[PDB]
């Protein structure tokens, strides 16, 4: 599958996912990006079916929008991955069920904290200091368990899954083409350009 | 198990000259290893100088047939006695078989 | 405004006049019915009147069997009375299925009334201008009486009576049942029972009957039926030889 | 065919009175007088069994009827409509509450369901209100013993004691002289037969009166044993002959 | 046909207004009055129980006050029944919203829903709309405490003090003279009686007559309390106000 | 079920359901939008029929539609509500197959459809309400303004007031507004909307709000202050003189 | 009276009249006339074609329904596309499922059902225009008229339409002679046109303005108008 | 009250009847067919001077070969405009061709009498007929150029020339003299402009008046202001030329 | 006060059902028509108007046919009486789909009569506009039945509808008394002609055509048929001998 990481750091959540799409024997493309902004401090990445990943993306996405022009305010992470959540979980006993794997990374400007959740296509819902879905979390959990520190930098963060990346590259079969680094903090969304050798 | 589809045999040949244009078929009928029939007509004249011929299996033939004739008779009430060009007549079958596709 | 009487909604004076005129609509075919209950029977009877010579006699009832064990005889227009008999005959034929037993008289009656009551409250539909007496020898309560009308209204009774000279027919059996001090005919057989029935019609309505004149369903153990020309002759004979 | 009658028939007038609802209650003034007292072990609710000719069997038709084990109820206004709610409420019963949590709901939500199912004929399309009044009797373990009234609009309120129909006037009066809150179950009971007295013009006795009780449980009402927990109704209907044997110590 | 019997619920007349609603809005003036009054520290919810006997029983009673939330009340004018109706579905809007979001729903979304459930029916279906007019009484982590009134027609306002049902005109003019943006609670509980007890088309204010509830966050807490008074509640806040 | 024929043409061949839903909106608060060079500028007018009102909570007269759209109003405020739900649900929904945001003729021409239907669809009564639509196309700097009626007819003005008075305040309007020159500022354009509006509010610094549309999403409403501010300036223009 | 009795289809006057029905008969004989008359071997429609302004083209009169069918309508034109439609389906039906061609009696009988629905429910309203059916079938030329009551009645020859009752006098008159017109479409045709031009007042057939239809032995139902009905005038 | 689709004593439809007569209500349109296009004309007639005159849409394309004008309540007109340019759309995709003007006609004007509340013939769900008349104009290699006048009561009339609107009795009358089979584009929309001058309240001008033509070669364009400011220009001087 | 009979399914004060009424003054506004029964049997006539010389003489059949026993024949509204035809064609065939045999005339009598009695119960519909006479023989006999507008039918001996129905009820009486031994089919069809003859001068101005079928164990081994060519000439001549 694609790889799809995350890992809530002191002030920040980082989230970090592959720029390859692969169809049978070709790589199609080497620079896709496969995450939606929800709201300005809520960011989802995906991965899975085919065509279901980017139709259930957008699809989240346009609901949150909507819910923020409505309201004029910005729904709370854990309120976003609960209205994620009961979607999945809709989807799964419907006829054609959405096979997404999702992580949301969200800063809360209310408790001024970094969140991370970690959603399967069952709509399986549960917090964590970090994540991955597919078999990325197979090499990155246990380097993680060893690494991580809820006190670190955001700039700790990132040696933490640059040093995640390496293994998947050393380990795993496929050729991922490396992968997109974004960050969501108290001052939004912004995408860490220089990843290829940080 | 039942089969909706069974197959007729049959051959059909389609020519077209600088000012002309032919359409040839077989006249046998065929189930298996018998013959249902030495001469059953296969290639029908659908008015508006149009010809046509659907081989395979028989029954779906002669609906396609039966229908694309009714198609033309209400093309002209339709459009005032509008003559059907090939050309129309081409696109119309596209959709009564995409109509089908499943 | 003056719409509240054509539907079945309320009046200013919370009545429902529909309802009312269906009432009237009741006594349209200026005909008298009555039921007694027997020892082991139960027993109707109604008028029967034949005006034009053209009609096949045979053909004209306002007496049916509704189920082997149930019989129904009604008050009113013959049409809203066949509509009725129909609606009947397929509740008791479907009770019958899914409860495995037969229906019980009074069950089938208070079924029909709720029906009624329905067209009491629900705009689209108008009531039935007719009035309903059902009868049977229930297995669990025995001879039985009970009659459902244009208002959705039921009860049980000892006897009854319907029609325009309905008030004659009531007092006379109520005189009679305040003598007898008993709810019901003290007689073996159900033809003495009919006799009784046809005696006490006589009397109230003060006019003689031939066989033509009458019509009689008769209730026992299993099942009901209704009695031939010659069969009310034999009744009217019997009757004739008292008097 | 086909009911085209989607629009309401009750409607709100220029001085703001929803005429069908005020005429139902019109209805229910002209029926015959029923009334509840509240005692401190029990309730009673009666009535008046005007039968409508004497060859008729009062016994057969009851204005008083059990709606759950410990609920019963009783009217004034239309016969007919009364009956049909009774069905509907004896089902709502079950399919809203029994079937759900495996036990008889407290009077309050049944009486809030009939309540709902009768405002609806007040809003509904084609359909005019039901022209009674309830007086709903029960009990059930968190709020004990209790007596509720629901009118045509679907309004409903608890009360210690009180009448409604023909002579409500006069009853509510009577009643509001002889209730307290110390009343035990038999003095309620002939408080009931006094007030309904002043109401009823001909024979007064066990056949002419209508009159049940929500009071102890009846073990030798259940049909069976072997479950202690289970121990019977509380709703009981009296016998013409347990009315009578009251009267005399009228 | 049928088009004979119809009256036609959801026409404007020749001056565009919605007959009605303006009929209905006729009727909510001869209910109970009904008063809500925000302070600082919270919010109060007084009403005044129309049409009262000896034998009514006032304890199992509640015609005017109604928990939609733990966080949210209403006060109602109009007919009780109507008033059920919207009641059970707002309580249905809340817990979806629950559900959903895994958040208490906010005050004003949950009335703007009531709300269009109302107006819904003044546009279309040929239904006579709801006699109820409600205030609502609520608290919330982004408006913390808020008032809002919403009548037939479906339109909500939120207020600082207001009143609906009957003699709202003169209980208007009483509050907005005694209203100070400063006050608290304990000073509302008492412009609320003192409202009530002017505008009663009664002989006296007593406690049988009256239905109150508070929305307090019991500062030895944290969180947010209803409390929906208990006739002997009702009686002591009656004497204490001197009203006796 | 229900499906009466409500707006149906009479004798002279007018709706009177639609005639009768202009009414409503002539009763309403009176409601303007000017354009300018690089900007649009909506202003409304608050009743007073009753003040002891919460205005943090109360539902404003302007509502943005989407990031860069909003609309204003004058007639039912119930009614309003269900228009601007369809228009935002609307608005997303083209975001969301179109991966663009509405242009402001698209999203009138929608809310128009929607007004339209409602006078020839059975058992539903016409809207009474009138709308002013102002934003800025996606990647675009010229300004938009249209107004929407009760029978579905919609166009772009150069300045336009709907409400009661909108007579009085359009007469001010069409002798102070100049195509030629349109208010080359913010601060002019907000200064010849309260004018048009003062016209007719009568003394009202807290009944008059202000919201001021540029260019890229830039939308903000203005506090009481500074229309209190520009009040007082513009009271002084009359006295000296 | 009346006035109270008007006002739907499901509506009967106390004298047992169905007044919406009859409105719609009126609006038949506000429109333009129109021939039908038929021999042993062939049937004959001729219709006057109508025109708005002097700028206007005259509005068709006469419908094709199958190669052995057709019809002349005189009233609301689009009541007639509407009928004319059901009846190029009947006889679609008749031609696929049965490999028939459907009787000219079975049409009507077709048509008459169809009407008779719009004149005893509520909300509906019966169809407002006149038809004059001709075919050739299995039994030989026949004519019919459809009239929005649901009445449908078999002729020689009739008129409905404006004036209509001159042409229909003329062929109760010519009865005996145009029916034994076999084998000779020219002379039946002739003897139409004669009796058209017999409801005549405001001006005359002009080419333009004559509209003819023939069916027959070895006919196709086929339409005449303009340049090819010259040859009449 | 009485049903939407009910007879006069006549035998006239009174819905369709009463909505004729607001279609009298509205703005002019004028239609003129030549050998050389169809030219179709409409009085933009503003109500305010601050309303943007060049947002009036009263001529609307329905495919490159059909065009249309309009008159009465307008806003009814979009959905028929919807239907008619998926009718063409349609027709062009089971068919690989053009549909022709009239057929696209009578498919416009099949919608028309879709209305009651609860007419047995099919579903019919519209409340009321529409309350706008509509010129299509167009040009199909079978009939060529064509002109045809679409009402709700579901007929449609082919013309030479045709006004609808305010003026059009007036308008039609000089159309009456004016028009002969042999007029050329040019003149034609001369003629146009003449006559929408002769009827239109207001003065004439290219801001309050829109034109437009349909032909074979180029297929209907709505022509600018610039362009039509010209022609009213030519139009005054072989006015005032006698 | 009044209007009871502006809509079909109100009662008025008297308990009548006014339209049902007004629908019978169009049925005796029609043609006549009669039914006979006889010793095995039924005949049906009917007086066929003729309006002009261009009806083609024989060619517009009124007498139709249910299933393969049974005939159909009414006067008033004939678009109506095609529309019960067509019903009681419906009826017949889902009888004898389920249960093998040929609808009995009573069973089929009843399917008639409860639709039509159906058109008086709602203000949707309108009544039937016609009377009608129908009958055939089944397992047990001939059959024969009148049925009117309000649904209300009864079995028969003769039985007669329309304008000249007194004159044919007359006629029919008189048979009735003198053959209580009951009438041939032969004899019947003759009979028939003649009461139709007479029963024309109530309609002398216009020229009419005489339609006749029957239905006999004997004569057409129980399936009905029309009466043609010699036996038809022989009963009008019957008649058209007795009408002088």
């Amino acid at each position: 599958m694609d790889i799809i990481l995350g890992i809530r750091v002191q002030d920040s959540v980082i989230l970090a996912s592959s720029k390859a799409v692969t169809r049978g024997i070709s790589v199609l493309k080497d620079s896709d990006d496969k995450t939606r902004q929800l709201s300005p401090h809520t960011l989802m990445s995906f991965a899975g079916e085919a065509g279901d990943t980017v139709q259930f993306a957008e699809y989240i996405q346009a609901n949150i929008q909507l819910y923020s022009i409505r309201e004029d305010y910005e729904l709370s992470p854990q309120a976003v991955s609960s209205f994620v959540r009961q979607e999945l979980a809709k989807s799964i006993r419907s006829r054609r069920p959405y096979q997404v794997n999702v992580l949301i990374g969200g800063y809360d400007k209310k408790k001024n904290k970094p969140e991370l959740y970690q959603i399967d296509y069952l709509g399986t819902k549960v917090e964590l200091p970090y994540g991955a879905h597919g078999y990325s979390g197979f090499y990155t959990f246990s380097l993680l368990d060893h690494h991580y520190r809820p006190d670190m930098t955001t700039e700790e963060g990132l040696d933490l899954l640059k040093l995640c990346v390496q293994e998947l590259e050393k380990r795993m079969p496929m050729d991922f083409k490396g992968v997109i680094v974004k960050i969501v903090d108290k001052d939004g969304i912004r995408q860490v350009d220089d990843f290829q050798a940080q | 198990q039942f089969n909706p589809y069974g197959d007729n045999g049959g051959t059909i040949l389609g020519i077209a000259g600088e000012d002309f244009a032919v359409l040839a078929g077989d006249t046998r009928n065929i189930t298996d290893y018998s013959i249902n029939s030495r001469y059953e007509p296969k290639v029908f004249d659908c008015g508006d100088n149009i010809v046509m011929s659907a081989n395979g299996f028989a029954a779906d033939g002669d609906a396609l047939v039966k229908r694309f004739k009714n198609s033309v008779k209400w093309y002209h009430f339709d459009h005032n006695d509008k003559k059907l060009s090939i050309n129309s007549a081409a696109r119309n079958i596209q959709h009564l078989l995409y109509g089908k596709r499943f | 405004a003056g719409y509240d009487r054509h539907i079945t909604i309320f009046s200013p004076e919370g009545r429902l006049y529909q309802v009312e005129y269906a009432f009237k609509a009741t006594n349209q075919t200026n005909i008298n019915s009555l039921a007694v209950r027997g020892k082991d029977c139960t027993v109707v009877i109604s008028q029967k009147k034949v005006p034009d010579k053209l009609l096949d006699p045979t053909t004209v009832s306002y007496i049916f069997c509704i189920s082997r064990t149930i019989g129904m005889v009604v008050n009113g227009p013959i049409p809203d009375a066949r509509n009725a008999a129909l609606r009947a005959k397929a509740e008791a034929a479907e009770f019958r299925y899914k409860y495995g037993y037969d229906m019980p008289c009074d069950v089938l009656a208070k079924r029909m009334a709720n029906l009624s009551q329905i067209y009491t409250q629900r705009a689209y539909m108008r009531p039935l201008g007719v009035i309903l007496t059902f009868v049977s020898v229930d297995e669990e309560l025995g001879p039985s009486i009970y009659k459902t009308d244009p208002a959705g209204y039921y009860v049980g009774y000892k006897a009854t009576a319907t029609g325009p000279k309905q008030q004659e027919i009531t007092t006379n059996l109520e005189n009679h049942f305040k003598k007898s001090k008993i709810d019901h005919i003290n007689e073996e057989s159900w033809e003495k029972v009919v006799e009784f029935a046809i005696t006490h019609m006589i009397d109230a309505l003060g006019t003689e009957f031939s066989k033509n004149d009458l019509e009689v369903g008769v209730a026992t153990k299993d099942k009901f039926f209704t009695l031939s020309a010659e069969n009310i002759e034999e009744r009217l004979v019997a009757i004739a030889e008292q008097d | 065919m086909t009911d085209r009658y989607s629009f309401s028939l009750t409607t709100f007038s220029p001085s703001g009175k929803l005429g069908q609802i005020d005429y139902a209650l019109t209805a229910v003034k002209q029926g015959v007088t029923s009334l509840g007292i509240k005692a401190t072990n029990g309730v009673v609710i009666a009535t008046e069994k005007k039968s409508s000719s004497p060859l008729a069997m009062s016994e057969t038709l009851s204005k008083v009827s059990l709606l759950t084990p410990d609920i019963g109820a009783v009217y004034s206004g239309m016969g007919p409509d009364y009956r049909v709610l009774v069905d509907k409420s004896r089902k709502v019963a079950h399919t809203s509450y029994k079937r759900i949590y495996g036990e008889y709901p407290p009077t309050k939500l049944l009486v809030s369901e009939v309540a709902k199912i009768m405002q609806e004929a007040t809003q509904s399309g084609g359909v005019r209100p039901f022209g009674v009044s309830l007086l709903i009797a029960g009990h059930d373990e968190f709020n004990g013993f209790s007596l509720y009234q629901v009118d045509p609009s679907g309004s409903y309120f608890p009360w210690k004691a009180t009448a409604i129909g023909k002579g409500s006037v006069a009853a509510k009066t009577f009643l509001e002289k002889r209730w307290n809150d110390e009343l035990e179950l038999e003095d309620a009971i002939h408080i009931a037969l006094l007030t309904l007295k002043e109401s009823v013009e001909g024979e007064f006795n066990g056949d002419t009166i209508e009159l049940a009780i929500i009071g102890d449980e009846n073990p030798d009402l259940l049909g069976y044993t072997g479950i202690p927990t289970d121990k019977g109704p509380r709703f009981r209907k009296l016998t013409s002959q347990e009315i009578n044997d009251r009267l005399e110590a009228l | 046909g049928s088009r004979r019997y119809d009256s036609r619920t959801t026409i404007f007349s020749p001056e565009g207004r919605l007959y009605q609603v303006e009929y209905a809005l006729e009727s909510i003036s001869h209910a109970g009055t009904a008063i809500g009054i925000m302070a600082s520290d919270g919010i109060v919810l007084a009403a005044e129980r129309k049409v009262t006997s000896t034998l009514l029983e006032q304890d199992t009673s509640t015609e005017k006050l109604y928990k939609l939330n733990d966080k949210i009340a209403v006060a109602v004018a109009g007919l009780t029944a109507d008033a059920e109706i919207l009641i059970n579905t707002a309580r249905i809007h809340a817990q979806n919203y629950l559900k959903t979001y895994n958040e208490d729903i906010p005050v004003e979304i949950l009335v703007r829903r009531l709300s269009d459930i109302k107006q819904g029916y003044t546009q279309h279906g040929g239904l006579r709309p709801f006699g109820v007019s409600f205030i609502y009484a609520g608290y919330d982590d982004r408006y913390g405490y808020q008032l809002y009134t919403s009548n037939p027609s479906g339109n909500y306002t939120g207020w600082k003090a207001i009143s609906v049902g009957a003699n709202t005109s003169a209980a208007q003019t009483l509050l907005q003279m005694d209203y100070k943006d400063d006050m608290k609670v304990d000073d509302a509980i008492e412009l609320a009686l003192k409202t009530l007890s002017k505008t009663t088309d009664s002989s006296a204010l007593t406690y049988d007559r009256l239905e109150f509830a508070t929305i307090r966050k019991g500062a030895n807490d944290g969180e947010v309390y209803q409390k929906i008074f208990k006739p002997q509640e009702i009686k002591d806040i009656l004497v204490k106000t001197g009203i006796t | 079920g229900y499906d009466r024929a409500l707006s149906i043409f009479s004798p002279d061949g007018h709706i009177f359901q639609v005639e009768y839903a202009l009414e409503a909106v002539k009763r309403g608060t009176c409601a303007v939008g000017v354009k300018g060079k690089n900007c649009v500028v909506l202003g409304c007018e608050r009743r007073s029929t009753l003040k002891l009102q919460d205005t943090r909570i109360t539902p404003s007269k302007v509502s943005k539609i989407d990031s860069h759209v909003v609309l204003s109003f004058s007639g039912l405020n119930a009614d309003s509500r269900i228009l601007i739900e369809k228009a935002r649900v609307e608005a997303q929904s083209h975001r969301l197959t179109l991966e663009d945001p509405v242009t402001v003729e698209y999203l009138t021409r929608y809310v128009a459809g929607v007004q339209q239907r409602y006078t020839q669809s059975g058992g539903v009564r016409p809207f009474g309400v009138s709308t002013l639509i102002a934003g800025f196309d996606p990647r675009d700097d010229e300004p938009k303004l249209y107004q929407t009626e009760p029978s579905g007819i919609y166009s772009s003005w150069s300045a336009q007031t709907i409400g009661r008075n909108s007579k009085t305040v359009r007469e001010f309007l069409e002798k102070n507004y100049d195509r030629k020159e349109p208010p080359a500022t913010v601060e002019e354009c907000v200064k010849l909307t309260v004018r048009s509006l003062l016209e007719v509010v009568q003394t009202g610094a807290k009944n008059i709000e202000i919201t001021v549309v540029k260019p890229d999403s830039d939308i903000v409403a203005l506090s009481s202050e500074e229309i209190n501010q520009y009040v007082t300036q513009i009271e002084q223009e009359k006295q000296e003189q | 009276f009346r006035n109270n009795y008007d006002g739907d289809t499901v509506t009967f006057s106390p004298t047992g009249r169905l007044f919406q029905v009859e409105y719609a008969l009126e609006a038949i004989k506000q429109g333009s006339v129109t021939v039908g008359l038929r021999s042993n071997t062939h049937a004959v429609l001729v219709a006057l074609k109508r025109n708005a302004d002097e700028l206007s083209s005259y509005q068709k009169k006469i419908i094709k329904c199958d190669e052995h069918m057709g019809l002349s309508l005189a009233g609301l034109a689009p009541d007639a596309r509407v009928l004319s439609n059901y009846l190029r389906q009947q006889c679609n039906y008749s031609s696929l499922v049965f490999n028939r061609k459907l009787a000219v009696e079975r049409a009507g009988h077709l048509l008459c059902d169809k009407a008779q629905k719009n004149t005893q429910s509520y909300g509906g309203r019966p169809y407002g225009v006149g038809l004059l059916i001709i075919g050739y079938d299995k039994s030989g030329a026949h004519l019919l008229e459809f009239q929005p009551s649901g009445n449908v009645t078999e002729l020689y020859g009739t008129a409905i339409g404006a004036r209509s009752q001159g042409a229909k006098t003329y062929l109760e008159r010519t009865l005996d002679t145009f029916i034994k017109i076999d084998g000779n479409p020219d002379e039946l045709i002739k003897a139409g046109v004669e009796a058209i031009s017999q409801s005549l007042r405001d001006e005359s057939l002009t080419v333009d303005n004559l509209s003819i239809a023939i069916v027959g032995k070895d006919t196709p139902f086929t339409i005449y108008d303009g340049e090819a009905v010259a040859k009449y005038i | 009250d009485r049903g939407v689709s009910t007879f006069s004593p006549e035998g006239r439809l009174f819905q369709v009847e009463y909505s004729l007569e607001a279609i009298k209500l509205g703005s002019t349109a004028i239609g003129i067919a030549t050998k050389e296009g169809v030219v179709l004309g409409v009085e933009k007639r503003a109500t305010s001077p601050l309303l943007e005159s060049d947002s009036i849409e009263k001529i609307v394309e329905i495919d490159r070969h059909i065009g249309c004008a309009m008159s009465g309540l307008t806003a009814d007109a979009r959905s028929m405009i919807e239907h008619a340019r998926t009718a063409a759309v349609t027709h062009n995709l089971y068919y690989d061709e053009d549909i022709n003007v009239e057929s696209l006609t009578q498919s416009v004007c099949d919608l028309a009498l879709r209305f009651g509340e609860g007419a047995s013939g099919e579903e019919r769900l519209m409340s009321r007929p529409f309350g706008v008349a509509l010129l299509i104009a167009g040009h199909d290699a079978d009939d060529g150029y064509q002109l045809f006048h679409a009402e709700p009561s579901g007929t449609f009339y082919r013309y030479n020339a045709k006004a609808i609107g305010s003026g059009s009795e007036g308008a039609q009358a000089e159309l009456l003299n004016e028009w002969h089979s042999s007029l050329t584009l040019k003149e034609a929309e001369l003629l146009v402009l003449k006559i929408l001058k002769q009827v239109m309240e207001e003065k004439l001008d290219e801001n309050n008046a829109q034109l437009s033509c349909i032909t074979k070669q180029d297929g209907f364009k709505i022509y600018d202001n610039e362009k039509t400011a010209e022609l009213i220009k030519e139009l005054k001087e072989k006015e005032a030329a006698e | 006060g009044t209007g009871y009979d502006l809509s079909n399914s109100v009662f008025s004060p008297d308990g009548r059902n006014f339209q049902v009424e007004y629908a019978v003054k169009a049925v005796e506004n029609g043609t006549t028509s009669i039914g006979i029964k006889c010793n095995d049997g039924v005949v049906f006539a009917v007086e066929k108007l003729i309006t002009s010389k261009l009806l083609v003489p024989q060619k517009n059949v009124k007498i139709q046919v249910v299933d393969r026993h049974i005939g159909c024949v009414y006067s008033g509204l004939i678009p109506d009486g095609r529309h019960l035809v067509n019903r009681g064609r419906e009826e017949a065939a889902s009888f004898k789909k389920l249960y093998k045999t040929p609808i009995p005339i009573p069973a089929f009598a009843d399917r008639l009569g409860q639709y039509v009695q159906a058109h008086t119960l709602y203000n949707s519909v309108r009544p039937f506009g016609v009377s009608t006479i129908f009958g055939g023989v089944d397992k047990n006999g001939a059959h024969l039945y009148m049925l009117e507008p309000s649904g209300s039918y009864w079995g028969y001996k003769g039985a007669a509808t329309g304008k000249g129905r007194q004159s044919a009820k007359a006629e029919l009486e008189k048979l009735v008394d003198h053959h209580p031994e009951g009438l041939s089919a032969r004899e019947a069809v003759k009979q028939a002609a003649k009461i139709i003859y007479l029963a024309h001068e109530d309609n002398k101005e216009k020229d009419f055509e005489l339609e006749i079928s029957w239905c006999s164990l004997s004569e057409t081994n129980g399936l009905h048929k029309f009466v043609k060519g010699d036996l038809l000439q022989e009963a009008i001549d019957f008649a058209q001998k007795e009408i002088n």
